[PDB]
């Protein structure tokens, strides 16, 4: 019951309650060890949370910033960086970041990682995009290896579980089809990490995929595998394997017509982005 | 039910297929609800009319009644009317499947028509322009982009001129009326009170300012994801903040006249600085 409670306050309660619920260290103000951040959603060298595992801990400004970095597409993150840049020089400093941090609140980890030890550094667009990329990647890698993989491959039931967990909608029909995903693939050839990461990269760019798919929406047409792969390769620069769209069509196609309509797939994964 | 609107407005008839003359497409996009025969002379009319009208922003107006618009051209134009500029390129890429940086006739003509037919069962002007008189030339990106932008500018000119009572300048009262019709929120008399008590008999609104506000209106989702920062902190937006915000998130630079007008209209709390509830919570309609 208390796990369901924390799941629901993760679902709809304010991040003010969530950070104050998962933080462990208080100062003068409360701080969270990065492990509380990997817990709030769910490290040897190369991992992100070790390069951020050095002193100190994560403030409330750093928590909100991380959550809005994870839940934002790329070409909107570029506009966000341009918004940060008050002076319009093209390189963000610590002062503008401090201003928007104050606005957020109404620390070492984030600001010493970004602007260096003495904070005297200045940011650019490439470091910002690369930080977002590494964050999302090493969140996904832990989400993946969390499912007890075997030979670096997960079965399609667990991949369907991941998909419906991300979708944020749980209905008995969809859960039944998720269970049936085992019956559909009696042998199973697993799902590597690359295919899963590629599909979630496709899912992050869904609000642009929808714009590129407007003729199919107005004409009333539906989405088969080939057009899904084409729009993925054109919009999200991803190479959707045949097996990932196989599983997606076996999962989200409730009416069994063989093809996804706008209300079946794109609307769900678009409104999940809110 | 787009086929219903189309078959209603269409005027020329050939073997169960109903074609529009261009002056019917203009009416279809301008007028919401308002109030036959085709022959080979009409065919030759449409064959000849492509040369008379220039390829500029005034294409359809100069065409007039000498043209042909199939159903798929109608649906394609409807699609290309509300394209945020960032999407322009991707649309091209979705037609160019072989990737030769060009749209062959059979590259798109078979494609849109074939998906129309497939969802159904289960020489027109635009084609004569995109592929010459004989239907053999090719399309590139620059002409496609110029055509999209010219169509959008033409619909914007026609809106401005319809709402300004044929004159060279709207008045701020008339643009306020346009905005209220556009947000479909004329019901609330508070906006009429504001426009009656604060928008004096004064400055006008030229064509470029209205065009800039329109181009801003089509990029509204980027603006929303730009202002979500202020939204999650519950902060009102001053005028300078809003002007720089539109300039950055949509690239379009809004004049001070239009922004003054919007701030005067949508100021319910009377603070001289908008908030999320009073502007974006309303323009979610668009
Ligand atoms: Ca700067
Ligand atoms: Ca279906
Ligand atoms: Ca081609
Ligand atoms: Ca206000």
């Amino acid at each position: 019951k208390v796990m369901e409670y924390e799941n629901r306050i993760r679902a709809y309660s304010t991040p003010d309650k969530i950070f104050r619920y998962f933080a462990t260290l208080k100062v003068i103000e409360v701080f969270m060890t990065p492990e509380d951040f990997v817990r709030s959603i769910t490290a040897d060298e190369g991992s992100i949370f070790y390069t951020l595992g050095e002193c100190g801990l994560i403030s409330f400004s750093d928590y909100i910033f991380l959550t809005t970095v994870l839940s934002t597409p790329q070409r909107n993150f570029e506009i966000a960086f341009k918004m940060f840049d008050l002076n319009g020089d093209g390189e963000v400093d610590m002062e503008e970041f401090e201003q928007v941090q104050s606005i957020i609140r109404s620390c070492s980890a984030l600001t010493t990682y970004f602007f260096g030890a003495d904070l005297k550094g200045k940011l650019t667009i490439k470091n910002f995009l690369e930080f977002q990329r590494k964050l999302q990647h090493d969140v996904l890698k832990l989400e993946f290896e969390r499912h007890d993989p075997v030979d670096g491959r997960i079965t399609e039931r667990q991949f369907g579980g991941m998909l419906l967990a991300y979708s944020g909608v749980q209905s008995k029909k969809l859960t039944a089809m998720q269970r049936q995903l085992k019956k559909h693939f009696k042998e199973g050839k697993g799902l590597t990490f690359q295919e899963v990461e590629n599909f979630f990269t496709f899912l992050k760019n869904i609000n642009d995929v929808d714009t590129a798919l407007s003729f199919y929406h107005m004409a009333g047409a539906s989405l088969d595998k080939v057009t899904m792969q084409q729009v993925a390769r054109t919009v999200a620069k991803v190479e959707l394997s045949d097996h990932v769209c196989d599983v997606v069509f076996a999962l989200f196609d409730c009416d069994g017509n063989g093809e996804l309509s706008n209300k079946e797939f794109v609307s769900i994964m678009k409104q999940r982005l809110m | 039910l787009r086929k219903q609107r189309f078959m209603q407005f269409s005027s020329l008839e050939h073997e169960g297929e109903y074609y529009m003359t261009p002056r019917d497409f203009l009416f279809s996009v301008m007028f919401e609800q308002m109030e036959k025969k085709l022959t080979k002379k009409d065919i030759e009319d449409t064959l000849s009319g492509i040369q008379t009208a220039g390829c500029g922003s005034t294409f359809f107006r100069d065409l007039g009644d000498k043209g042909l618009i199939s159903y798929t051209e109608y649906l394609f134009l409807l699609t290309i009317l509300t394209k945020p500029h960032s999407g322009f390129h991707v649309a091209f890429k979705m037609l160019d499947t072989d990737g030769n940086e060009m749209i062959e006739k059979r590259e798109f003509f078979k494609l849109q028509k074939i998906i129309s037919k497939q969802d159904d069962l289960m020489n027109t002007t635009l084609q004569m322009r995109f592929f010459g008189k004989r239907g053999q030339r090719k399309l590139h990106y620059k002409e496609f982009r110029r055509f999209m932008e010219n169509l959008q500018t033409e619909i914007q000119e026609m809106e401005f001129l319809q709402f300004s009572k044929g004159l060279s300048f709207m008045r701020k009262e008339d643009f306020a009326e346009w905005l209220l019709f556009f947000t479909n929120t004329e019901n609330k008399d508070i906006y009429w009170k504001n426009v009656r008590e604060k928008l004096s008999a004064g400055e006008s609104i030229s064509l470029d300012e209205f065009k800039s506000f329109c181009h801003f209106t089509t990029h509204l989702e980027d603006f929303a994801i730009a202002m979500q920062m202020f939204s999650l902190a519950h902060r009102p937006v001053r005028l300078a903040e809003f002007k720089r915000a539109v300039k950055v998130a949509t690239g379009q630079e809004l004049s001070n006249n239009i922004l003054d007008t919007v701030f005067k209209i949508f100021d319910l709390d009377g603070d001289e600085c908008l908030s999320h509830e009073e502007f974006l919570g309303v323009l979610k309609n668009r």
